[PDB]
């Protein structure tokens, strides 16, 4: 991963504790959670609600 | 101690204090699950998370 969706979905966002990111993806292409703790100082793959494809966003890594 | 389920799946939570800094495993069983707990456990705790990365790696 690197500036990307590790599952196609809908990527949103959660609660930040101080100035992070709570990145919660909602999987289309398969009954695969992936949630994780981005900082919002990261470049984040999209905004919240957003439609996007496994790997395949801003960068791939 | 203090939350941790299981180890099922190996996330990464890298901690950040007044001066120290470290990374430590969360462990759950869920990635949200892991989520919450990276943050809200650590958080009461006076440990400000700087940043996580889950290891997952299919099975």
């Amino acid at each position: 991963p690197a500036i990307l969706a590790e599952i196609s979905g809908i990527v949103s966002f959660g609660k930040e504790t101080k100035g992070k990111r709570r990145l919660v993806i909602t999987p289309v292409d398969g009954s695969d959670p992936y949630e994780e703790m981005i900082p919002k100082w990261r470049q984040l793959n999209v905004f919240e609600g957003e439609r996007v494809e496994r790997g395949d966003v801003i960068s791939d890594g | 101690t203090g939350s941790l389920s299981v180890d099922n799946k190996k996330f990464w939570a890298t901690v950040e204090s007044s001066e120290h800094s470290f990374e430590v495993p969360i462990y759950a069983e869920t990635l949200d699950e892991a989520l919450e707990l990276a943050e809200w456990q650590y958080v009461p705790a006076g440990f400000e998370v700087t940043r996580v990365r889950p290891c997952v790696a299919p099975k």
